C-alpha cells in the first residue's frame, strides 16, 4: 500500500536506528523473536508498512544497516532488539573511511555502492506500491555523511516519484568532537538541498539543553537522546499506520509545509516532556500541551525562533481527545502573537490527530516547526568555513583523492544560496 | 528594546482613543433610542389602527 | 418510487455518511446487520430478507474506508461498494483531478450505473463532500462533470462543508476551494453548505456541550439531511419533492448555494422546562446565533426561504407566524420577492439516535435560507487566495502535477464574476 | 463509564511511576556498590 | 550524641539542577467571561454573545 | 389572562424570593418538581396560577422570575436546593466578579455586562402576556447590585416599556443599627434615580421587624429567614386579588392612581396586622374591626417612624379571609372620628377598602399561625419626612470632610454627581413640608 524501506548510515545512525525498532516494535506488540504477542487486532492491520512476513508468522523489518567498520554491526546485532533483521542485510566495507568525506564519497565508499543497491532494490520490489524511504544519519563525519550523500543521489536516480525522507543530526560548534566538522557539514548540504527535499535538523547542543531544564537529568547517556529522537520520527508517520479522526500521511505533510522548493529544513520537538519529580502534579489537557510545543527550550534544533519569523507549523497530536481544543487553541496562538507568524500566509498552522497514543501516555503530540531562524545555524557553520579555508588548514587530508580547491567553493555558495533565501522571505 | 517600548506606548494611546470613542458611541445610541421612542409606543399603534 | 443514490467522497463524506446511515437504518425498523425483525426510497430488497443501501463510499486512503469495512456495518453493504484507492490524493487538486483519480473514476461510475439500473423511478443523487482536500475537490469535480454529461437533467444535489473565516486545518485551503467552486459552479443542481465554526458555536451555546468531537457534528448534519428527505419516504399535509428546490430556491444559474439551520437544537435538561411551539421555532430560526453558516445576517437581505416542518404542526400556526416574521422590516426581504417563503410539512416527528445528545422534540423545523450575506465570505475567500498568490506560494506542486499558471487566474476571475453578480442582483 | 475508565488509567500510570522510582533507587545503590 | 539535626540538601540540588523556571513561551491565555455559565460567553469587548432565549412574538434581530 | 413578572435583584433579593416562591407553590398545589399532583390533574377546573406560573405542553409549570446579582454564591444555593428543577435555568443570571458595596461600581463599572443580558430574559417573560399588570422589583438600599443595578434597570425598563406599572419592594436603612459605613452615600444616590422612574415603592426597615419579633411573634433572636416570611406575606396579599376572586377586587393598576397625591410622593409604608404566635392565637379573638384598629398603632409599623408627628394623606386597606363588609364600614368611621389619627384637610374621603375570599395560608415551619382573616394597610403619611432628616444629615457629615469619596470618583463616576443629588433631596425635604401645611 504505502510502504517505506528503512536505511541507516554510520555509527550515529545505527544508534538511532536500533533505538527506532525498539520503539516501533514495542508499539506493535512484537517480541525480539518477531512473533506477535499483542492485545488488540488493530495492532497488525497496517503492520505491512514497515515490516515483511516470513514463514511461520515471523516479521522482519525492512531495514538495511550500513557502516564501514565491522565493529559497529557487532554492536547492534548483539543488542536486545538486534537479531530481528535478516542477516543478509548488514552491508559494509572493511577499510574504514575514517572521518573522510572523500573516502566515503569518491574512493572508499563508491567501491561498495554496487552492493548496497541490491539489498535496497530487493526490499523495494517486494513492496507493492512504494511511498518512500528513510535515512537516519548525521552530518559530522565521513562514513555516514558522505556515503549518505552518495546513497541518496543514486536512489533519486531510480525512484524519483516516491517521496524520500532523511533525518539528520546537524553538528553544532558549541558541543563538537572533531576539528574538521565545517569541512564535512557545510558542503554535505549540496546533495541535501536537492535530492532528499525532506530533511530534519537535530542539534546535539539543544538535545542537551532539553535534558537540563525540562527533563532535569543528572547524567544524560547517549542512549536517552536517541530515545528522544526516535519518538518523534515515529510520530510523523502514525497517521500512515493508525486510523485518524483527522489524519495526514507523509506526502500530505510535504505539499502544505514547504512554501518554495528549497526550504525544507525542519525544527522537530516532542510535546509532553516532563521530569520524573514533577510528573504527578502536572495537568494533562490540550491548552497545557500547547504551552510546551512553542517553547524556545523544547525545540531540538539549536536556533531560537524569536530571532526569526515562522513560515508554517504542523502539530500531529495523539490520543483520545477532542477537536475544538485542537483547532481553537491554535487559532489563539496564531492570533495573539501575529508578529512571528508571517503575513501573506493567512493561516500558519496545519494539524492532524490519531486515535492511539504512545505507550504509557494519556495524550501526547509532536510539533513540527518550519522557521526562518534556521539561517543562523547555517551562518554559524559557514563562518567557521571562512576561517580554516583562508589559510588552507586541513585540505590535504581530503584532496589526496582528488578535489580541486573550487569544488569546496562551488558547494560553498551553493550552500550560501540557502542563507539568503530565508532572508528574502523575511 | 527602546524602539519597541516606543511602539508599546503608541499602541496604548491608540487603545485609549478607541475606548473613549466606544464610550461616546454607547451614550449616543442609548440617548437616540430614548428620544426616538417617546411619542407613542410599539405595535399597539398597529393593533389600534 | 422516489429513489436517490448517495455517494460519499472525502473523509468528511464518509464520516458524515456513517452518522447518516446509522440514522436512516434506525429510522425504519431495520436492525443494523441488514435484516428486519416505504423503505424503498433508499434500500433495495433481496428475498432472503435483506436490505441493501443505495450508497457508494469512496476515498483514496484505504484506512478510512477499511474501518467501515471492518466495523459494525460490515454486513449492511455489498462489500464491493466500498471503493478504495492505493495512493492518497495528498491534499492536491491536481492529483485528485488529473493524476490519481483516473484509476478509480471508472469503477465508481460503473457502480453508479448498476445502482441506477437497480432503481426504477430515479430522482437524484446525494454527493457528500468538503471544500478542503484534493479528493474532496478534484475527484468530486470529475464525478459531477461526468455524471452531468452522462445522466442528463437529474438532480445531483451536493452537500458541502464550507471553509470558515478563522477555522481551517490546511494551509492551501483557499486554492482548492476556489478551484472546486469554479469547476463545480455549473453542473450541480444545488449545493447546501455548513460551517464547522458555526456548528462549534451552536454546540457550545445551545446544546450546553463543551469540547465537541466530529461525531457530535455529524449527528446534526444527519438530522439536517433526514429533514430534507423525509418527504419522499413519509407522506404529509404538504409534501415537497426533491426537484421542487431547483425551481424554488435558486433564481439564477450561479446562485445555487443555499444555507440551512434546524431550530430545536436543545438539550434535555432545558427542553424539559421549555415548550417549543411553531411560532417559537420559526422565530428562532432567524437569529444571528442559531444559523449554521458564519455570515453576518443583518448585512444581507433575504432572497427566498424554504421551511420544512416535521411533526405535529397545524398549518394556520405556520401561516400566521410567517406574516408575523415578515412585517418587522428589519428582516429585509428583497423588493422583487413579495411571496417570500415556501413551506412544507411532514407528519412523522424527528427521531432519536442511541448514544445521542439532541433531545426528543415533538416538532422541528429545518429552514433553507438564500441570503445576500455570503458575499462577505466570498470576499474573504477571494482575499486569502489573493494574498498567497501574489508571490506564488505552494503552486509548484500543482503545476508539476497538472495545471499551468493561468488556470488559477481564470478560476479567480470566474469566481469574482459571482461576487459582482451578487451586487448586481442586490441593487 | 468514562469516569471509571479515567480513574483506572490514572491508577495504572501511578503504578508504572512507582516502578520507575524503585528501578532508579536500585541503580543508585548499584553505583554506591561500584564505589 | 542524643539528638541530631543535619542540614539536608537532596531536594535543593534535585530542583535547582538546570536553572530556575523562566517562562519562554508564545503568548497564550484566554480572556475569560463574566457570566458564570457553560453558555453565556460575555466578555467586556465581545458582549451580546449569549443564547437568545425563545420569544413568541418577535425574533431577536427585531427586538 | 393576567400576569406579573417578579424580577428580583441583589443578594437581599434572592434571599427574599427563596421565601417568596415557596409560598406561591403552597397557595397552589405545585410540587417542587413543578408538576401538579394526581388529584388536581384530572378535572383541571382551576386556572388561578396563570398570574405567576407558565404552563408547558408536557404539563410542567415554570415561574416568571429572573434572579440577578454579581455574587455567585447565593444563586448557587438555588441550583442545589430543594427548588433545583422548578426554575428555568436561563433565568438565574449570575456574575463572576462582585459589586463590593459601591454604588458606582454597580452602575458604571460591572453592571454594564449584565444590563443587556437580563433585558433579554425579561423580554421572554413579558412576551407571553396578553396583559401585563405590573413588575415586582425586590431590591435593597444597601450595596452595589441592589442599589446600583436597580437604578440601571429603572432607566431601561421604562424606556423599553413605558406606561406600564412597576411596583417596587425595598428595605430601608435603619435609623441606628445598620451594617455598613458607606451606606448613606447609597441611599441618597438611589432615591435620586428612583424619583422619576418608579410608579410606587414600598418602605420597610429591617429594624422595625426586629422590634415586632421580640414583641408580637414572641420569638427571641430572629434570623434572616424570619424576615423574609413577613415580607413574603405582604407581596402575597397585594397580588392575591389577581388570582382568587373576591367581593371588592382591587388590581395592581388600581393602587398606583389611588395612593399618590403628587407625582413624587410615591413612597407609601405598609404593615400586616394579624401577626400572632400560635400560642396567643389560641387566646385572642381576631375580628375584622380590631385588626383595623391595630394598623394605626405606634408599634405595628414597618418603618421606624411614629406617625403621630404627621398627617395621614390616604390609606389603602386590603383585607383577606372571611370578612363581611357591614363590619368593615363600622370600623373605618371609628378611625376617622378618633382625634389623634390626623388626616390632611384636603382628603375628606380618605380610604380604599378591598376584600378577598382566600384565608392566609401557613408555610410549614412558619412562626405565623392559621388566622381566619388578615389585613394589609398601605399609607403614605406625612411623617416620613422625619426619616429623611436623619439620613440626609448622615450624608452631610461624611461629605463635609469628603470621607470615602475616592473609591467612587475612581470607579467611573464624576465628583459633581454627589452635589446635584444632594440638592435634589434639598427639595424633597421641603416638598413634604409644603403639602403638610393646612389650607390658606
Ligand atoms: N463534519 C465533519 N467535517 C470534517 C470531518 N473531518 C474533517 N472534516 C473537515 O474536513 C476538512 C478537510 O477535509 P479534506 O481536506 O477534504 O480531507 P479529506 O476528506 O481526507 O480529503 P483528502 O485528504 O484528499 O483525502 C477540515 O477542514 C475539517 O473541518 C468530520 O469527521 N466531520
Ligand atoms: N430585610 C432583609 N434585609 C436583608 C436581607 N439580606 C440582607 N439584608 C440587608 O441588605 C443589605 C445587604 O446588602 P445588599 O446591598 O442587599 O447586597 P447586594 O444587593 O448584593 O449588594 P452587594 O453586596 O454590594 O453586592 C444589608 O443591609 C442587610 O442588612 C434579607 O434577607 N431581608
Ligand atoms: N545520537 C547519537 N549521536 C552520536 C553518538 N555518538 C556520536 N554522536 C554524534 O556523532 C557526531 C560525530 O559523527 P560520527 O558519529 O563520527 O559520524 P560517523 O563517522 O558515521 O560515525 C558527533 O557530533 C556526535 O554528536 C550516539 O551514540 N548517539
Ligand atoms: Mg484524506
Ligand atoms: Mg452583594
Amino acid at each position: 500500500m504505502r510502504e517505506i524501506v528503512h536505511l541507516q548510515a554510520g555509527q550515529c545512525g545505527n544508534q538511532i536506528g536500533a533505538k527506532f525498532w525498539e520503539v516501533i516494535s514495542d508499539e506493535h506488540g512484537i517480541d525480539p523473536t518477531g512473533t506477535y504477542h499483542g492485545d488488540s487486532d488493530l495492532q497488525l492491520e497496517r503492520i505491512n508498512v514497515y515490516y515483511n512476513e516470513a514463514t511461520g508468522g515471523k516479521y522482519v523489518p525492512r531495514a538495511v544497516l550500513v557502516d564501514l567498520e565491522p565493529g559497529t554491526m557487532d554492536s547492534v546485532r548483539s543488542g536486545p532488539f538486534g537479531q530481528i533483521f535478516r542477516p543478509d542485510n548488514f552491508v559494509f566495507g572493511q577499510s574504514g573511511a575514517g572521518n573522510n568525506w572523500a573516502k566515503g564519497h569518491y574512493t572508499e565508499g563508491a567501491e561498495l555502492v554496487d552492493s548496497v543497491l541490491d539489498v535496497v532494490r530487493k526490499e523495494a520490489e517486494s513492496c507493492d506500491c512504494l511511498q518512500g524511504f528513510q535515512l537516519t544519519h548525521s552530518l559530522g563525519g565521513g562514513t555516514g555523511s558522505g556515503m549518505g550523500t552518495l546513497l541518496i543521489s543514486k536512489i533519486r536516480e531510480e525512484y524519483p516519484d516516491r517521496i524520500m525522507n532523511t533525518f539528520s543530526v546537524v553538528p553544532s560548534p558549541k558541543v563538537s568532537d572533531t576539528v574538521v566538522e565545517p569541512y564535512n557539514a557545510t558542503l554535505s548540504v549540496h546533495q541535501l538541498v536537492e535530492n532528499t527535499d525532506e530533511t530534519y535538523c537535530i542539534d546535539n547542543e539543544a538535545l542537551y539543553d532539553i535534558c537540563f531544564r525540562t527533563l532535569k537529568l543528572t547524567t544524560p547517556t547517549y542512549g536517552d537522546l536517541n530515545h528522544l529522537v526516535s519518538a518523534t520520527m515515529s510520530g510523523v508517520t502514525t497517521c500512515l499506520r493508525f486510523p485518524g479522526q483527522l489524519n495526514a500521511d507523509l506526502r500530505k505533510l510535504a505539499v502544505n509545509m514547504v512554501p518554495f522548493p528549497r526550504l525544507h529544513f525542519f525544527m522537530p520537538g516532542f510535546a509532553p516532556l516532563t521530569s520524573r519529580g514533577s510528573q504527578q502534579y502536572r495537568a494533562l489537557t490540550v491548552p497545557e500541551l500547547t504551552q510546551q510545543m512553542f517553547d524556545a527550550k523544547n525545540m531540538m534544533a539549536a536556533c531560537d525562533p524569536r530571532h526569526g519569523r515562522y513560515l508554517t507549523v504542523a502539530a500531529v497530536f495523539r490520543g483520545r481527545m477532542s477537536m475544538k481544543e485542537v483547532d481553537e487553541q491554535m487559532l489563539n496562538v496564531q492570533n495573539k502573537n501575529s508578529s512571528y507568524f508571517v503575513e501573506w500566509i493567512p493561516n500558519n498552522v496545519k494539524t492532524a490527530v490519531c486515535d492511539i497514543p504512545p505507550r504509557g501516555l494519556k495524550m501526547s503530540a509532536t510539533f513540527i516547526g518550519n522557521s526562518t531562524a534556521i539561517q543562523e545555524l547555517f551562518k554559524r557553520i559557514s563562518e567557521q568555513f571562512t576561517a580554516m579555508f583562508r589559510r588552507k588548514a586541513f585540505l590535504h587530508w581530503y584532496t589526496g583523492e582528488g578535489m580541486d580547491e573550487m569544488e569546496f567553493t562551488e558547494a560553498e555558495s551553493n550552500m550560501n544560496d540557502l542563507v539568503s533565501e530565508y532572508q528574502q522571505y523575511q | 528594546q527602546v524602539r519597541v517600548q516606543a511602539e508599546v506606548k503608541e499602541l496604548q494611546a491608540q487603545n485609549q482613543a478607541l475606548d473613549r470613542e466606544i464610550q461616546e458611541w454607547e451614550s449616543r445610541n442609548s440617548a437616540h433610542s430614548k428620544n426616538a421612542r417617546s411619542p407613542g409606543c410599539v405595535q399597539h399603534d398597529k393593533v389600534k389602527s | 418510487m422516489r429513489e436517490c443514490i448517495s455517494v460519499h467522497v472525502g473523509q468528511a463524506g464518509v464520516q458524515i455518511g456513517n452518522a447518516c446511515w446509522e440514522l436512516y437504518c434506525l429510522e425504519h425498523g431495520i436492525q443494523p446487520d441488514g435484516q428486519m425483525p416505504s423503505f424503498n426510497t433508499f434500500f433495495s430488497e433481496t428475498g432472503a430478507g435483506k436490505h441493501v443501501p443505495r450508497a457508494v463510499f469512496v476515498d483514496l486512503e484505504p484506512t478510512v474506508i477499511d474501518e467501515v469495512r471492518t466495523g459494525t456495518y460490515r454486513q449492511l453493504f455489498h462489500p464491493e461498494q466500498l471503493i478504495t484507492g492505493k495512493e492518497d490524493a495528498a491534499n492536491n487538486y491536481a492529483r485528485g483531478h488529473y493524476t490519481i483519480g483516473k484509476e478509480l473514476i471508472d469503477l465508481v461510475l460503473d457502480r453508479i450505473r448498476k445502482l441506477a439500473d437497480q432503481c426504477t423511478g430515479l430522482q437524484g443523487f446525494l454527493i457528500f463532500h468538503s471544500f478542503g482536500g484534493g479528493t474532496g475537490s478534484g475527484f468530486t469535480s470529475l464525478l459531477m462533470e461526468r455524471l452531468s454529461v452522462d445522466y442528463g437533467k437529474k438532480s445531483k444535489l451536493e452537500f458541502s462543508i464550507y471553509p470558515a473565516p478563522q477555522v481551517s486545518t490546511a494551509v492551501v485551503e483557499p486554492y482548492n476551494s476556489i478551484l472546486t467552486t469554479h469547476t463545480t459552479l455549473e453542473h450541480s443542481d444545488c449545493a447546501f453548505m455548513v460551517d464547522n465554526e458555526a456548528i462549534y458555536d451552536i454546540c457550545r451555546r445551545n446544546l450546553d456541550i463543551e469540547r465537541p468531537t466530529y461525531t457530535n457534528l455529524n449527528r446534526l448534519i444527519g438530522q439536517i439531511v433526514s429533514s430534507i428527505t423525509a418527504s419522499l419516504r413519509f407522506d404529509g399535509a404538504l409534501n415537497v419533492d426533491l426537484t421542487e428546490f431547483q425551481t424554488n430556491l435558486v433564481p439564477y444559474p450561479r446562485i445555487h448555494f443555499p444555507l440551512a439551520t434546524y431550530a430545536p437544537v436543545i438539550s434535555a435538561e432545558k427542553a424539559y422546562h421549555e415548550q417549543l411551539s411553531v411560532a417559537e421555532i420559526t422565530n428562532a430560526c432567524f437569529e444571528p446565533a442559531n444559523q449554521m453558516v458564519k455570515c453576518d445576517p443583518r448585512h444581507g437581505k433575504y432572497m427566498a426561504c424554504c421551511l420544512l416542518y416535521r411533526g405535529d404542526v397545524v398549518p394556520k400556526d405556520v401561516n400566521a407566524a410567517i406574516a408575523t416574521i415578515k412585517t418587522k422590516r428589519t428582516i429585509q426581504f428583497v423588493d422583487w420577492c413579495p411571496t417570500g417563503f415556501k413551506v412544507g410539512i411532514n407528519y412523522q416527528p424527528p427521531t432519536v439516535v442511541p448514544g445521542g445528545d439532541l433531545a426528543k422534540v415533538q416538532r422541528a423545523v429545518c429552514m433553507l435560507s438564500n441570503t445576500t450575506a455570503i458575499a462577505e465570505a466570498w470576499a474573504r475567500l477571494d482575499h486569502k487566495f489573493d494574498l498567497m498568490y501574489a508571490k506564488r506560494a505552494f503552486v509548484h506542486w500543482y503545476v508539476g502535477e497538472g495545471m499551468e499558471e493561468g488556470e488559477f487566474s481564470e478560476a479567480r476571475e470566474d469566481m469574482a464574476a459571482l461576487e459582482k453578480d451578487y451586487e448586481e442582483v442586490g441593487m | 463509564e468514562q469516569m471509571k475508565r479515567d480513574a483506572e488509567i490514572a491508577r495504572t500510570m501511578m503504578e508504572e511511576h512507582e516502578r520507575l522510582i524503585k528501578e532508579e533507587s536500585a541503580a543508585e545503590d548499584k553505583r554506591n556498590q561500584a564505589k | 550524641p542524643k539528638v541530631f539535626y543535619p542540614n539536608s540538601y537532596k531536594f535543593s540540588r534535585q530542583v535547582a539542577v538546570g536553572g530556575m523556571f523562566q517562562n519562554n513561551t508564545l503568548n497564550v491565555y484566554m480572556e475569560k467571561s463574566i457570566v458564570t455559565g457553560p453558555d453565556n460567553y460575555i466578555t467586556s469587548y465581545d458582549r451580546l454573545n449569549f443564547h437568545p432565549s425563545y420569544r413568541v412574538c418577535r425574533p431577536s434581530i427585531c427586538d
